[PDB]
């Protein structure tokens, strides 16, 4: 506890995202809307806006 | 025999194809798709790419 | 650190604004993506290395 800040312990977490050509399995708090076809719509398929 | 005419069309299509493929070049940016840079980076960082 | 513990995360929905809102983290940086835009952005897998 008496060590300096540069020497004091620090917990470090690194989040690395892997986005391959596979079905995305981690998403955010976004609801899913009913599909609309044959119209000029703004689509977002698991991040592929 | 129709080489003189076929070649003109070929050249035009070649130009179009080259121009289109130029869209996939990174040009030094992180991604070749504007939507990716917009959706992933903040405008202050997005504008750099 | 020599035995950094990695957890694979998949098949789950998690928010990301909560961590950014919590100021308990002295350092909070991102590379290749923005934390704010990170909320609405799916991924195939996540690795949490602690």
């Amino acid at each position: 506890p008496t060590y300096g800040v540069g020497y004091q312990p620090y917990r470090v977490v690194v989040l690395s995202f892997e986005l391959l050509h596979a079905p995305a399995t981690v998403c955010g708090p976004k609801k899913s809307t009913n599909l609309v076809k044959n119209k000029c719509v703004n689509f977002n398929f698991n991040g592929l806006t | 025999a129709l080489g003189k005419l076929q070649d003109v069309v070929n050249q035009n299509a070649q130009a179009l194809n080259t121009l289109v493929k130029q869209l996939s070049s990174n040009f030094g940016a992180i991604s070749s798709v504007l939507n990716d840079i917009l959706s992933r980076l903040d405008p202050p960082e997005a504008e750099v790419q | 650190v020599y035995a950094w513990n990695r957890k694979r995360i998949s098949n789950c929905v998690a928010d990301y604004s909560v961590l950014y809102n919590s100021a308990s983290f002295s350092t909070f940086k991102c590379y290749g993506v923005s934390p704010t835009k990170l909320n609405d952005l799916c991924f195939t897998n996540v690795y949490a290395d602690s």
